[PDB]
């Protein structure tokens, strides 16, 4: 159970770097 | 008439460009929340 938790999360940690990515992207739109 | 293309041209650009303002805090509210 604690494996298959965390490699879940770690998913979606894989999701919340997506959106860092996402705002990243918009951080260069805002300096823009 | 050269004189109303030229307003109406920078008007319309004011006018997405300032759309532009609140959608990116759209963004940004969005982001926060």
């Amino acid at each position: 159970i604690k494996l298959c938790k965390e490699r879940l999360y770690s998913s979606i940690e894989q999701k919340i770097k997506k959106l860092q990515e996402e705002r990243l992207l918009m951080d260069v739109a805002n300096v823009h | 008439s050269p004189i109303e293309m030229e307003e109406q041209r920078m008007t319309a650009l004011k006018e997405i460009t300032d759309i532009e303002y609140k959608f990116a805090q759209l963004r940004q509210k969005l982001y926060d929340n």
